[PDB]
RNA sequence: GCUCUUUCUCGAUUCCGUGGGUGGUGGUGCAUGGCCGUUCUUAGUUGGUGGAGCGAUUUGUCUGGUUAAUUCCGAUAACGAACGAGACUCUGGCAUGCUAACUAGUUACGCGACCCCCGAGCGGUCGGCGUCCCCCAACUUCUUAGAGGGACAAGUGGCGUUCAGCCACCCGAGAUUGAGCAAUAACAGGUCUGUGAUGCCCUUAGAUGUCCGGGGCUGCACGCGCGCUACACUGACUGGCUCAGCGUGUGCCUACCCUACGCCGGCAGGCGCGGGUAACCCGUUGAACCCCAUUCGUGAUGGGGAUCGGGGAUUGCAAUUAUUCCCCAUGAACGAGGAAUUCCCAGUAAGUGCGGGUCAUAAGCUUGCGUUGAUUAAGUCCCUGCCCUUUGUACACACCGCCCGU
């Protein structure tokens, strides 16, 4: 249950974790609010799909860069 | 239909009372707009006016089954002499900012 | 209108009058930079704005074309004399209204030059104006005795979804050439992210923005200071 | 007890006993030959249906009052089988419905209340609840 | 008729579910809720499924009028 | 004269015509529009009608 | 399809409409002040005095 | 007062030939515009600079895994970008939280009253009301709609080059409601019968212009394509019973709207009449199959409701080749349907009913709404077809191709 997040989400999420890597965490709910403050996300849905990749991507970085 | 002269002047007065005269295309309504009290059956405004337009003194237009006939500025001198009204330059133009 | 007609009919009759007015208006302001009009019910009044660029026609000698066109409406739409007056305005930026380009393209076609020199000029002007994209399609008997089509493109050009409701502006005009009728379609992508002249729902669904972090500018070694 | 605690399908049969016991309301001269609606194809098998019909419409007044001919014709309806064409809804008879209401007037059962809608008298309600005390006393589900 | 029944069998249950919290112990919910849920899910959770729109083409949502072949 | 218009047209399909093209087939009359099908489609935008669903 | 041919394809146009109703309890000239400056959008304002 | 015949007037606006045809549902959609359909509902499409070939072209657009998807991660003589997808809009879900509601609920209450012993109850408190209230009651669960909020492969476990992702599960709307929108290149796909949008030709007074009358577009040895009705007993006839949701509805360049309630009439209908330009009265929309009783008894039976005669009303200038609707009556074809063939996988199939549209008279049609509620699948290319790559060609209006010999 899940989809391929297109280059819109993958590019948007990778910059966020590349610019605010310290202010982010493990849990989606924390990250959802953070993303809105630091990014002008036009749509409610995609903000929760960008925040989805960010928390999935942090689970990646703690497991070998 | 044709040949009023005591009942063709009626529209002319409106045509110079205001520099425009709207109409319709339906020919069967004797409820002519703008004070048709002189028994005009909505003809003579699309029978005699096609003469007035084709001379160059008034100008025509069509918009959704309608006509928006305009009295040209240089048609005033023509439609001041047949109406033999006093020498005047005010169809509807106060010629001031309104 | 003498029993205060139902809300459904009265609101749809608002559009029809705002539909009759526009189709009539373009038949007179065609040689002018007509763009589209708006009407509002001002307190115990009525004002209709002719959004145009070639205003020198509508201004009138001491206000006569206004006097000429207000009357032709009152005699037609039943308005009482003494509360309907038309005001003119200037669309200070005209390189982004599709109708202005379309007629000016019909203007220059009938003027008597080739379509290819004429279209690129409009295509250039709509770029010298500045837009995220633009597109002109001229179809008909361009050459010979057979109908062809021709398409000019540049810039971003969205084609599907909700954003086309408020960025993309389209327009159609039939040109009367010596060999029949040809059509013009002009489309312009409007850029304004802030509130421009004609404010869109400015952001773009695909545009995800990012701002400067401004953190870890100092190591922040322990210092104590009492304000 | 109250009407709102008893079986309605047997209740109308119960009151069909009462109007046979009173037996003086009226029975129209045409009960033989009318159809009770415009969509049926055959008059009721039971010839003494006026005690039944007047048991219903008087009973329905107890639950949705203010009802005239229409609200009694609307309830009396079903398929109107036009045969080949699809069926529809078709209201019941008008005159047959009102003759019940007038007949109840003579018995003083119902009355025309404010808003011109048939309602029920405070003695009229006594009859409807009284018989309820009998069916309820002789039947537990 | 059936819709109302599937409503009253839920409303009554969710009435007592909601009642026991406000003036009785929370366990009185759980001794009841779990016995309620382990019997039928719907008595606690409303039926979300609802009729969907109809498309032109087909008397229903997804049926179709036949196609004619020469 | 008398036979120019002898038709009592306060009803029927001759009474109602599209208020744009003077034509008489495929009409919208829902809200007094009286327009034909096509002239409504060409104008649905400006009246306020949306191809939304 | 205008009148000629095609697979049976139908538009579904719409047109929505809304409304809000309010009462004010004061001398009625004050209201005419506040409602005079708000005619700017395309919004209808009909104000009654008889509880219609 | 078309004419024949002539008597009255507008009286130079009429009237005759030449010039220009305005006019036209007249011909050409194989001259066009625009608007639609289809190729094609899949995932595909271009160019800037760079490399290769002299060149048409090519690479980017792929070895591989992956997903609804040229959607990704990757691999890399390509790099950086645009379109389509996705993203967006509407819609359905649920939020005991929020600002609010006499045109909504209120309904929980005060029991402020009114009524039936209407029953356990002597009776009150109880249960009920078909009821009755002003706001100086309590609000917002349901009713409505604004901002919100919410779901995102997030939590856990397997599988995976361990990247993209998939499978399963507590949680709960588990990412999954349905649509709108829709690219590149086209078709001699339809439309000149939608248009004062139009080229050319036809014609314009014995009119192919218009207006009026009566007809015809519906005519019967035939074959066709979308559809309603059934063939019955889970059914039909009769009685009781109780529940719904989109909308819709009156003076408009124009002629008539939705309808309670009282009486007359079996009914179809009629006459006074009292509301509505509408969360206000229709309408608490008290719809149907379905729920409970009697009759019919395998029988062309009462299933079936075609055909034909007589009657009775309605809308209209006109119902006859029967506009509709009612009543009596005749009671046929049909015993579940060959070869073929279409539609569908969840409140969907399928049944029943109700709105809108056409509409003066009105649906067996179509556009929508709700109610009753499955069986059979979680998959494959076997058929008709589609996308990408490798190979073949004597095809290029492209297999509906080409082509061989008496
Ligand atoms: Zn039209």
């Amino acid at each position: 249950m899940g989809r391929v997040r297109t280059k819109t989400v993958k590019k948007a999420a990778r910059v966020i974790i590349e610019k605010y890597y310290t202010r982010l965490g493990n849990d989606f709910h924390t990250n959802k609010r953070v993303c809105e403050e630091i990014a002008i996300i036009p749509s409610k849905k995609l903000r929760n799909k960008i925040a989805g990749y960010v928390t999935h991507l942090m689970k990646r970085i703690q497991r070998g860069p | 239909m044709l040949m009023p002269k005591k009942n063709r002047i009626a529209i002319y007065e409106l045509l110079f009372k205001e520099g425009v005269m709207v109409a319709k295309k339906d020919v069967h309504m004797p409820k002519h707009p703008e004070l048709a009290d002189k028994n005009v059956p909505n003809l003579h405004v699309m029978k005699a006016m096609q003469s007035l337009k084709s001379r160059g003194y008034v100008k025509e237009q069509f918009a959704w089954r309608h006509f928006y006939w305009y009295l040209t500025n240089e048609g005033i001198q023509y439609l001041r002499d047949y109406l033999h009204l006093p020498p005047e330059i005010v169809p509807a133009t106060l010629r001031r900012s309104r | 209108m003498a029993v205060q007609i139902s809300k459904k009919r009265k609101f749809v009759a608002d559009g029809i009058f705002k539909a009759e007015l526009n189709e009539f208006l373009t038949r007179e302001l065609a040689e002018d930079g007509y763009s589209g009009v708006e009407v509002r019910v001002t307190p115990t009044r009525t004002e209709i704005i002719i959004l145009a660029t070639r205003t020198q026609n509508v201004l009138g000698e001491k206000g006569r074309r206004i006097r000429e066109l207000t009357a032709v409406v009152q005699k037609r739409f039943g308005f009482p004399e003494g509360s309907v007056e038309l005001y003119a305005e200037k669309v200070a930026t005209r390189g982004l209204c599709a109708i202005a380009q379309a007629e000016s393209l019909r203007y220059k076609l009938l003027g008597g030059l080739a379509v290819r020199r004429a279209c690129y000029g409009v295509l250039r002007f709509i770029m010298e104006s500045g837009a995220k994209g633009c597109e002109v399609v001229v179809s008909g008997k361009l050459r010979g005795q057979r109908a062809k089509s021709m398409k000019f493109v540049d810039g971003l050009m969205i084609h599907s979804g909700d954003p086309v409701n408020y960025y993309v502006d389209t327009a159609v005009r039939h040109v009367l050439l010596r060999q029949g009728v040809l059509g013009i379609k002009v489309k312009i992508m409007l850029p304004w992210d802030p509130s421009g002249k004609i404010g869109p729902k400015k952001p773009l669904p695909d545009h995800v923005s990012i701002v400067e972090p401004k953190d870890e500018i100092l190591p922040t070694t322990p210092i104590s200071e009492q304000k | 007890v109250t009407v709102k605690d008893v079986n309605q399908q047997e209740f109308v049969r119960a009151l069909a006993a009462f109007l046979k016991k009173s037996g003086k309301l009226k029975v129209p001269e045409w009960v033989d030959t009318v159809k009770l609606a415009k969509h049926k194809e055959l008059a009721p098998y039971d010839e003494n249906w006026f005690y039944t019909r007047a048991a219903s419409t008087a009973r329905h007044l107890y639950l949705r009052g203010g009802a005239g001919v229409g609200s009694m014709t609307k309830i009396y309806g079903g398929r109107q089988r036009n045969g080949v064409m699809p069926s529809h809804f078709s209201r019941g008879s008008k005159s047959v419905a009102r003759r019940v209401l007038q007949a109840l007037e003579g018995l003083k059962m119902v009355e025309k209340d404010q808003d011109w809608g048939r309602k029920l008298t405070p003695q009229g309600q006594r009859d409807l609840d009284r018989i309820a005390g009998q069916v309820a006393a002789a039947k537990k589900k | 008729h059936v819709a109302q029944i599937y409503a009253i069998r839920q409303s009554i249950s969710k009435a007592l579910v909601a009642y026991y919290q406000k003036y009785v112990d929370e366990a009185s919910k759980k001794e009841i809720k779990d016995i309620l849920i382990q019997y039928d899910r719907t008595l606690l959770v409303a039926d979300p499924r609802r009729c969907e729109s109809k498309k032109f083409g087909g008397p229903g949502a997804r049926a179709r009028y036949q196609k004619s072949y020469r | 004269q008398q036979l120019y218009w002898s038709h009592p047209r306060k009803f029927g399909q001759g009474s109602r015509s599209c208020r744009v093209c003077s034509n008489r087939h495929g009409l919208i009359r829902k809200y007094g529009l009286n327009m034909c099908r096509q002239c409504f489609r060409q104008y649905a935008k400006d009246i306020g009608f949306i191809k939304l669903d | 399809t205008p009148c000629g041919e095609g697979s049976k394809t139908w538009d579904r146009f719409q047109m929505r409409i809304h409304k809000r109703l309010i009462d004010l309890h004061s001398p009625s000239e004050i209201v005419k002040q506040i409602t005079s400056i708000s005619i700017e959008p395309g919004v209808e304002v009909e104000v009654t005095i008889a509880d219609a």
